[PDB]
């Protein structure tokens, strides 16, 4: 007498997730006068030393 | 390694060079000679799971 039974089960699961954000906020803007600009004393010193 | 004090960073040169730190929300006196000192922030995060 010969009797044989086999059962095999396998499961494979894979998950991949990605996220990227690039968000840019402006809160202040400006424009300089064209003339008569008051230069920094360090800059004036540098120039006068030239 | 950082080493000992070499430059006098607090010779004000008879100037009253106030800067307002928007970070600390406080006024600081710069030296008369430093070219620039500014308080805008950068933050960098690197995070790894294995
Ligand atoms: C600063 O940004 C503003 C916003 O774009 C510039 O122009 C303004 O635009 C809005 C929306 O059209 C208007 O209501 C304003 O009248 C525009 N002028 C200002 C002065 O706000 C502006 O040109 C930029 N530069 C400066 C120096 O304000």
């Amino acid at each position: 007498n010969s009797a044989f039974k086999q059962a095999i089960q396998a499961s494979h699961k894979k998950d991949s997730s990605f996220i990227r954000i690039h968000k840019v906020m402006k809160v202040l803007n400006f424009t300089t006068k064209a003339k008569d600009l008051h230069l920094s004393d360090v800059f004036l010193k540098a120039l006068n030393h030239l | 390694q950082f080493r000992n004090r070499v430059i006098n960073t607090k010779s004000f040169g008879g100037q009253c060079r106030k800067v307002f730190s928007g970070d600390g929300k406080d006024f600081y006196r710069l030296s008369g000679n430093v070219l620039s000192y500014t308080f805008q922030v950068k933050i960098n995060n690197d995070f790894n799971y294995e």
